[PDB]
């Protein structure tokens, strides 16, 4: 979102591939277990998590090329060189 | 009288509410900076040919010269001249000139990129979208006399408002021809512009660039920017020597100056 | 440079008539001076005792050297923590200042191929060679060999077609970036050594961005950059040495009627007001703010406007006529061809 | 894939009413589709002066369906040029260059951070 010229290019949108999440790691026994979750679910069940992926992220983002065009006509002509060779040898 | 008399007679503290300002409401009290900028408005509804035809007569002397060469091609060849660059394709002669059927194919060419040029003109011209104002501002010739032009137009402002006393202040004669152009509802004066009943109207701006940006279809069209206009602000008002209004100033400057405006 | 002598010379414009009109209303004779830098005025640690002081106008103003600012004074915060101000008159945003084949060949190269092989399979079929190849000549440009012909003929208008078609499309839509849209490019957020964005050393917009505690890029950025007056950034975008500046719309946009190639951006941002800078508690306030308000009332504001504000300063030539250039040094050579026939025949 | 049948079944129909035309009122009779497949893209090529009227009421509105066809090509070009095309030679974690880059001709290379939980 920040490269400049948009030239890599990624692939795909994570689909045959891990897939996870990024969670807080605590200690086996820690009592915050339960309100630090009850805080993550209150930022996100508000836009406050999307405002923050809003501040924090940047969703943006030539030539001619016709070789099909021009490979179609290179077998076109060749057909056209086989009817001709059905009247040469008649 | 209303949010007026209220801080005058010290019955309320301020007016949070929005207002206009002019001379005599700040004789009374203190009006703080303003913040936002609503002023008012009014609600409406060559030498291409030439470098072809200059060598027109060269390639036409060129035809001479293939007729001096090795039987009639005179307008004929004006005929030719036109088809190198319209190619119509009418039947009229077959070409037995060695020369004449040479630049053909450099002159049919220049009309094919010509056509595509022609082409790409249009669609730039289908790029550029058209808006044109028939009225400017308040230094209209229709603000002259309505008898003037063909139609007699008709339009007011908001009864017993502020924009009554400015326009009083800028024309006395122009309050007695919005005399007989008065009105009594804002959204009647809206549907009074929908159906046709009411030509223009003058109120302020930003209010009419908020029903604007939800109007549906988008017909009623401002003009400008308010660049003949009063082009004023909301600012707050409190009593003559009350101690906030320095601190609600700073508290003003805080609240714009960090985009949450 | 030179801030030795102190010249006594003629002044003009915008404020100066518009303090005439106040001497029109008001009681007062003047002293119209100029300030000794080319800064607004900042607040900054001092090299001595680490203690703030102000510069610009304002440092001379806090001295007691002067008594109004008559400027069109960035109003924010930070200055009217200290002194006391007027209600603003110049209402305006900001704005940004910009500055404003192959495969043919193939195909000409298959072309002849074919205009040759058509008649060398025309000998075999029960001048001929030149008529064959000058009937062969209308073709791409406008009985088995006329079966082949009519299918190259029909190869012939779908070339064209697809030139004329990517022909409009290098114009029409793939624009090229000569716009920025204002605050919200990417190109901006995190720049390179090219797009040299910049704006007035030590201004009023630079403390704006100093309080967006979200733009720590752009503000360590143009600090290689910050140039001293407008009059200087004018020449530098007119060098190609700028890119982009940052800058009141009005006055942009009178410069854009003196000059056709200085550009603005889309976006309006920051819209702001400009005010008369003032000392505290004085009895040139009340007054002076009633003279002010008396200025916005009148028509004296769209006087101001016939000043300085309202006054201003395909055609297909582009591509076909390098195009044009090529067809008419030909005309030369193709009548200098014939001779050959002329020594021929 | 369905156009040009049609097209040529509208050639076959175009075709067989000139030789009628012609034959109530001399080398155009079965050499009509060298002239109508050869004016669909009007290539300014001397074929043959039309005679018969219904003929020429033919030619009339058949060379109306030669400017509406090139119109709608260049319609399909211009389609075609608005899609601007994303496309990747590996899928994903499944591909056959995951396997051994011998297998194709350009030695490719691929790897991560060091030390990662990937
Ligand atoms: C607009 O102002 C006029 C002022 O005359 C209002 O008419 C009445 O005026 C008398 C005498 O001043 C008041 O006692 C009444 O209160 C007014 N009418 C009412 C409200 O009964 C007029 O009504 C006002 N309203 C509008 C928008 O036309
Ligand atoms: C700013 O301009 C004036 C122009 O008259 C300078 O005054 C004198 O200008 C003459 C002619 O250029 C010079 O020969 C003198 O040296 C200038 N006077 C002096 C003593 O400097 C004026 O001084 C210029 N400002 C400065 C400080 O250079
Ligand atoms: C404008 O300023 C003048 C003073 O410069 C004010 O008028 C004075 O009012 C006081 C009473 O409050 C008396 O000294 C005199 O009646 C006035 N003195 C002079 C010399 O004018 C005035 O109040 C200010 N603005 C207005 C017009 O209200
Ligand atoms: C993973 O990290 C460790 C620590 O940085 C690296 O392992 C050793 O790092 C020290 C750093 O001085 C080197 O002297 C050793 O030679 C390293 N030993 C190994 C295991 O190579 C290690 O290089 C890092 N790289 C990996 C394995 O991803
Ligand atoms: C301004 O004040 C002086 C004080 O002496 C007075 O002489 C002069 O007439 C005044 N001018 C006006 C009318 O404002
Ligand atoms: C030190 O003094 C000079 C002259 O007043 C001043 O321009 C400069 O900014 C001062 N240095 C700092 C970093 O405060």
């Amino acid at each position: 979102g920040r490269d400049e010229g948009c030239k890599l290019v990624t692939i795909g949108s994570g689909y045959i591939f891990a897939t996870t999440g990024y969670g807080i790691a605590l200690q086996k026994g820690s009592p915050w277990k339960r309100q630090i979750d009850l805080a993550l679910l209150q930022f996100v069940g508000d836009g406050e998590m999307e405002e923050l992926e809003t501040l924090w992220l940047t969703g943006i983002c030539s030539s001619q090329l016709d070789i099909d065009n021009m490979a179609g006509v290179f077998y076109m002509l060749a057909a056209a060189m086989a009817l001709s060779l059905i009247t040469f040898i008649w | 009288n209303g949010m007026i008399g209220e801080v005058v007679y010290q019955r309320a503290v301020m007016a949070v509410g929005s207002l206009t300002i002019n001379e005599e409401r700040s004789e009374v009290v203190d009006f703080s900076v303003p913040f936002v900028e609503t002023g008012i408005s009014v609600m409406v509804s060559a030498s291409v040919w030439v470098m072809m035809f200059v060598m027109l007569l060269i390639v036409s002397a060129i035809a001479v010269f293939v007729f001096e060469y090795f039987s009639f091609t005179i307008g004929k060849a004006i005929w030719l001249l036109w088809g190198l660059v319209f190619n119509n394709s009418v039947p009229v002669q077959n070409p037995k000139g060695t020369t004449s059927k040479i630049m053909v194919s450099v002159w049919a060419f220049f009309a094919v990129i010509f056509l595509a040029s022609y082409t790409a003109n249009l669609a730039a011209f289908m790029i550029q979208e058209e808006f044109v104002d028939q009225v400017t501002g308040l230094s209209d010739k229709k603000f002259q006399r309505p008898h003037d032009y063909s139609p007699p137009f008709r339009f007011g402002t908001v009864p017993n408002g502020s924009t009554e006393r400015n326009i009083r202040n800028n024309y006395p004669y122009m309050h007695q021809y919005m005399t007989r152009f008065n009105q009594r509802g804002v959204e009647d004066a809206l549907v009074s512009l929908k159906t046709g009943k009411l030509d223009a109207f003058i109120y302020d701006a930003a209010v009419l660039n908020y029903k604007a940006g939800r109007d549906e279809g988008c017909k009623l069209v401002t003009i400008g920017s308010g660049y003949i206009f009063a082009t004023t602000g909301y600012g707050i008002a409190l009593q003559k020597g009350s101690p906030w209004k320095r601190q609600i100033d700073l508290a003003l400057l805080q609240f714009v100056g960090d985009g949450e405006m | 440079g030179s801030p030795r002598h102190t010249v006594p010379q003629c002044c003009y414009g915008f404020c100066i008539d518009l303090l005439i009109k106040l001497a029109r209303t008001m009681n007062f004779t003047y002293e119209v001076h100029l300030v000794a830098d080319g800064k607004f005025g900042t607040q900054e640690r001092v090299n001595n005792s680490n203690k703030k002081e102000w510069n610009g106008m304002m440092g001379e103003l806090l001295s007691g050297q002067a008594d109004m600012i008559v400027a069109p004074l960035t109003i924010n915060n930070e200055r009217a923590q200290y002194i006391e101000f007027s209600k603003p008159f110049k209402y305006q945003g900001l704005t940004i200042l910009v500055k404003k084949s192959t495969l043919w060949l193939l195909v000409g190269l298959s072309v002849h191929v074919v205009a040759v092989m058509l008649y060398l399979l025309d000998r075999f079929s029960p001048l001929t060679l030149s008529s064959a190849m000058w009937f062969s000549w209308g073709v791409l440009l406008n009985f088995s060999a006329r079966i082949l012909g009519m299918v190259w003929a029909g190869f012939a208008m779908i070339i064209v077609a697809s030139y004329t078609a990517n022909l409009a499309a290098f114009l029409v839509l793939d624009r090229p970036e000569e716009r920025i849209t204002g605050i919200n490019d990417p190109r901006l957020r995190n720049p390179s050594d090219k797009f040299i964005y910049a704006t007035v050393k030590q201004s009023s917009v630079d403390i704006y961005f100093r309080r967006q505690v979200e733009l720590s890029t752009m503000y360590r950025h143009m600090e290689k950059h910050n140039y001293e007056s407008a009059a200087e950034a004018i020449q530098a975008v007119r060098d190609n040495k700028l890119h982009a500046f940052i800058w009141d719309s009005a006055v942009l946009e009178f410069e854009a009627s003196q000059k056709c190639d200085l550009v603005t951006t889309g976006e309006l941002f920051f819209r702001s007001g400009f005010g008369i800078g003032m000392r505290k508690d004085s009895p040139w306030k009340q007054n002076v703010s009633l003279s002010i308000l008396k200025s916005h009332e009148n028509g004296f504001m769209e006087d101001l406007d016939k000043t300085w504000v309202r006054y201003q300063e395909t055609l297909t030539f582009e591509n076909m006529a390098g195009v044009f250039m090529l067809v008419a040094g030909g005309i030369v050579a193709g009548i200098f061809l014939i001779f050959i026939e002329i020594a021929y025949k």
